[PDB]
């Protein structure tokens, strides 16, 4: 019996988050835990510049789709009421991804404004007013999985309305300048069901964990 | 498709339907460790094992009262070109384990030297009541015997106090074993043993760590450590990390890059004593290793001081002490 | 739970796509043995280590010249309560092995006495000219020097020449670990070993065949052998068949059961020149493998005879020359 | 597709085979294969009198059944037989020398539905909860029409060869005792053409002897 949104429409939030240095004493935290990680961006940009690692990580997991398993979804979804996943940002956040860059290809890249002019973009390049507003661009368009990739605005309110499945939380373990951070996750609310290989990258290890949505 | 699965049931036939210990190890327990889908995080080479041991480890008694589960034969690698091994799930600290390998490399048997610096590592071992029981009545006080510094550098040479001056005695092996790696890479031979058969009863203790053997490709330097007992809760976290560092040491010494550590266990035991904090610890998700940074302008393996050592971005769960007893 | 799938997908994300030296390699080359679901006989231990090797295998030139693809290590259990693994996909002989073992454990290092039982293995390494090569001037020929046998026997003592009485000189482990399993069973220090650093250059050659360590448990002996250097294609199938030999004999003269044997492989290679018939061995499906019986009234370590040994429904695939050069 | 009735009733066979007592002609230089291992029985009972391993397997193997997997089974019998719309069990099919072989309190064999072939015998002939078919086409016929999981060939040596013959062996479960003993039937040779092995399994001992167990499954085209 299918109406939860978050479960029902396949949305997932995806991020890469550092570490937060403090004026007062720079390093080496004395109690640690997973808020540790939360660094998200430093003055339009992310607060280590660039992570190829991380890069290849992001690109890889929203772009892949396995099409034998899309009318598993076709269904219920149709039923409830070239494949590629849909990737939501904001503004602040479209306005930082380079020239070249944009739209991110192979992707139908959604956006979240209250001054965007539809008319300006393309239409493979939609456009939304508010957050319900995308569950109904999604019952019309045909993709495999929906990916919130920022900012810190737009995932917070996907987390307090409750619509996020997983988080693929990145964790880049440097400490950086920073001035926007992601929401404190709740426990109580997501748990992590994987954690990836340790890898360096761009002088950095980092790695990738999965959290999830505590069906419960 | 389904076709070849039910072949599965039938090749685990004879299989033991539960655990052996389960019973007494009970899994609301390890409810977070059981709840991971993916654990590819290298930490998990370690808690595999703890996991393992508690699980399927046989009970014994140590001739001294004390209890075990212990098991035989495992095996953990790690990339150090990766990350630095250091274990997150609980709070480990450098130093000592650091001072012991510089005291090592010195050649030294002198236990006053690492106590004088606050390194308590093999004090008990060093003590009038522990020499005169491994029948060591003529041993002066913390004088720990032809142990590991002693046969790193000196092999075959007559033990006779730790204050003799034993330059030129002996073979180096450390001196040789670098020079094998400098010079002829693809040898198959290039091993630090410190198990010296004819000197065992005049040390402390026989060495835990029996040797070490070299490997190298491309540039690139692995290490394989055997190690005949393993204390897993309390030594063996300390164990990677010692090794690890000393991977790297002899790979900078040498220009080149550390490659993998491979961590041998013989007898792998956890102390019945460890299981409540073992158990708390299977439950932690471990956070992204640390790496480590060693002084670049050190390349003798004898110049290396404390401060030449640096962990850096080391973020851990909070410490656990493995006896809960006080 | 089928996207708790794809978020596998997802972590292997940053592979290669390919094996090293597919190209090189070529697969259908392993049709049969890459056809099979369940590989679950203990010969693909060894068979999978093959093939490990020959697809990730670093290309090295191990004695100048004659190159090989080499890893760093493995590890392979073979449950002897179950079975003698004796490889099956190729035929093998253990007249030849059983000497050389009792050999070691008389303590001689006369290779004229495998001779005159038209026992090879030692041979080349007995020549004038080998033994000159290794600086060994003053060596009789066929004197091996403190090789496992000395050691085993005598480590420590002084070697003079393989025809000396060491009587009562050096350290006799081998009857130190015996005493050990049967007074002392939960120890932790029950090595044998064969790498005597003081001794190496008066060796025809270092040992291979570095130490074994002993477990028991509920009346069961486990053993771990650690080999420094390893021919996958012509030495590991004698090697593992010499210790699970070793292994019964000590097993029965301390009135326990043989259990495991574990086999820890430093650095394994495989000699190119037999790269295309372990590609034929691979495509062998094994069998059964056979039993292996000692004469059950021998006590003593030391009163093993080769007529005590018997080797029993051995079944194998035709025998294969690693070296197909003629 | 043209479906084959091997596939559709899921007909599988298992048996347990040891090596045969040689005229050693003079060459303890042996030549070894597949056939190596055909001994199936002596003199109405098994070479090597009794191996509790392979029983325990033979017992595992013929027991086992999978609930979840039973309406896919049926939907597709079903669709087979242009048919559509307490406790699961497998069907054993043995032939009559092997019935008399079984011991008293083993028959009919626990949890499972006993089919018996046989000409010289019939229902009357029986006390116990059986059936008795007299042709190979009796059984699809009685497959049909029943709830099973999945059908297992158990022996002898003549039910085996002309289940093989008339092509409806979907796979082998064969058990390879490591030893020899003397043998008056054996086991057809398998044509390596029809049967290829897909598993081999670890090695045991029992009963002073090694086994393993290995998997043939029919081939391409
Ligand atoms: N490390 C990581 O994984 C990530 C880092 N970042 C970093 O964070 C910074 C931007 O962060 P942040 O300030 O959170 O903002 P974002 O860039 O995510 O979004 C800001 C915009 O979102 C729009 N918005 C807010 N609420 C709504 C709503 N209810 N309906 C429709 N549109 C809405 C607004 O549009 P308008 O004003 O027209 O109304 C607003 O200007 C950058 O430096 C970026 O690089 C961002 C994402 C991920
Ligand atoms: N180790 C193992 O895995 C196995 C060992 N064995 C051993 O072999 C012996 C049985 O050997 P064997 O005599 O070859 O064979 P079977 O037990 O297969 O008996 C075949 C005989 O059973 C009946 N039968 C077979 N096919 C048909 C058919 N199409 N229609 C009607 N009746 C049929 C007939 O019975 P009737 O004469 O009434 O007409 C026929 O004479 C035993 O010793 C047994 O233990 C058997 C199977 C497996
Ligand atoms: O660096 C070390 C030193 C010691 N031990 C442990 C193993 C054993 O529990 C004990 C040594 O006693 P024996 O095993 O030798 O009896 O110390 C370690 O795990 N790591
Ligand atoms: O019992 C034996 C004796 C030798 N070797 C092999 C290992 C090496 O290929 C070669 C000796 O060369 P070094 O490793 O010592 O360099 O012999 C074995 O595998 N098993
Ligand atoms: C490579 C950056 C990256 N890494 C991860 N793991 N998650 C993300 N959401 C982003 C990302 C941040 C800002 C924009 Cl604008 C687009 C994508
Ligand atoms: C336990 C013997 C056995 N093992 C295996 N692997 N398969 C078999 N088919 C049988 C078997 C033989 C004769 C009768 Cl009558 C019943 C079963």
């Amino acid at each position: 019996m299918m109406e939860q949104v978050c479960d029902v429409f396949d949305i997932y939030a995806i991020c890469a988050c550092c570490k937060v240095e403090s004026k007062n004493e720079g390093k080496k935290n004395e109690v640690f835990n997973n808020y540790t990680f939360r660094g998200l961006g430093n003055k339009g940009v992310l607060p280590w510049k660039c992570n190829s690692l991380d890069m290849k990580y992001f690109r890889a997991v929203t772009t892949y789709v396995n099409e034998s398993k899309y009318e598993k979804l076709k269904y219920k979804r149709c039923k409830y009421l070239k494949l590629q996943n849909v990737v939501v940002m904001g503004r602040t956040n479209w306005e930082s991804i380079p020239k070249k860059f944009k739209p991110l290809s192979n992707r139908i890249n959604v956006i979240l404004s209250r001054t965007l002019k539809k008319e300006d973009f393309d239409e493979d390049v939609y456009i939304i007013n508010k957050v319900e507003d995308l569950i109904v661009l999604l019952g019309k368009l045909n993709y495999y999985k929906c990916f919130i990739i920022g900012g810190s605005v737009v995932y917070q309110e996907f987390l307090e309305k409750k619509l996020i499945k997983k988080i693929y939380f990145t964790r880049i373990n440097s400490t950086y300048e920073c001035d926007v951070f992601f929401p404190e996750i709740n426990e109580n609310e997501y748990q992590i069901i994987s954690v990836s290989d340790v890898y360096t990258s761009n002088n950095t290890t980092l790695d990738f964990i999965i959290y999830k949505k505590t069906n419960n | 498709d389904d076709e070849e699965e039910d072949d599965f049931v039938y090749f685990n036939f004879n299989k033991e339907k539960e655990e052996k210990n389960k019973n007494s190890i009970h899994p609301n327990d390890f409810q977070i460790y059981n709840s991971l889908k993916y654990k590819y995080h290298p930490e998990y080479q370690y808690l595999n094992i703890i996991y393992d041991i508690m699980m399927n480890g046989n009970k014994q008694s140590d001739r001294t009262g004390v209890g075990v589960l212990s098991k035989f034969g495992y095996i953990m690698k790690f990339d150090l070109s990766q990350y630095f091994p250091l274990l997150t799930t609980k709070k480990l600290f450098l130093r000592g384990i650091i001072e012991e390998l510089l005291w090592f490399i010195r050649g030294e048997t002198n236990g006053n030297t690492l106590l004088n610096k606050n390194v308590r590592i093999w004090e008990a071992n060093g003590t009038r009541e522990f020499l005169d029981n491994r029948k060591l009545f003529h041993r002066e006080v913390n004088d720990l015997g032809p142990i590991y510094g002693f046969q790193w550098r000196h092999f075959g040479a007559e033990y006779t106090n730790m204050y003799d001056n034993y330059e030129n005695k002996g073979v180096d092996q450390l001196k040789n074993i670098i020079n094998l790696i400098k010079n002829d890479p693809t040898s198959r031979r290039i091993l630090l043993c410190a198990w010296n058969v004819k000197d065992l009863d005049q040390m402390a203790l026989p060495p835990c760590h029996i040797l070490c053997q070299f490997y190298v490709f491309d540039g690139k330097l692995s290490c394989i450590m055997y190690q005949r007992s393993c204390d897993l809760g309390l030594g063996v976290p300390f164990n990677i990390a010692s090794y690890s560092i000393f991977t790297h040491m002899i790979a900078q010494v040498c220009n080149l890059q550390p490659a993998q550590f491979i961590h041998v266990l013989g007898n792998a035991h956890v102390y019945n004593n460890h299981i409540d904090s073992l158990k708390i610890q299977l439950n932690r998700i471990p956070y992204p290793f640390p790496t480590l940074k060693l002084n670049p302008d050190i390349k003798n393996i004898e110049d290396f001081t404390i401060s030449d050592f640096t962990i850096q971005n080391y973020v851990h769960h909070e410490k656990i002490s493995m006896d809960m007893a006080a």
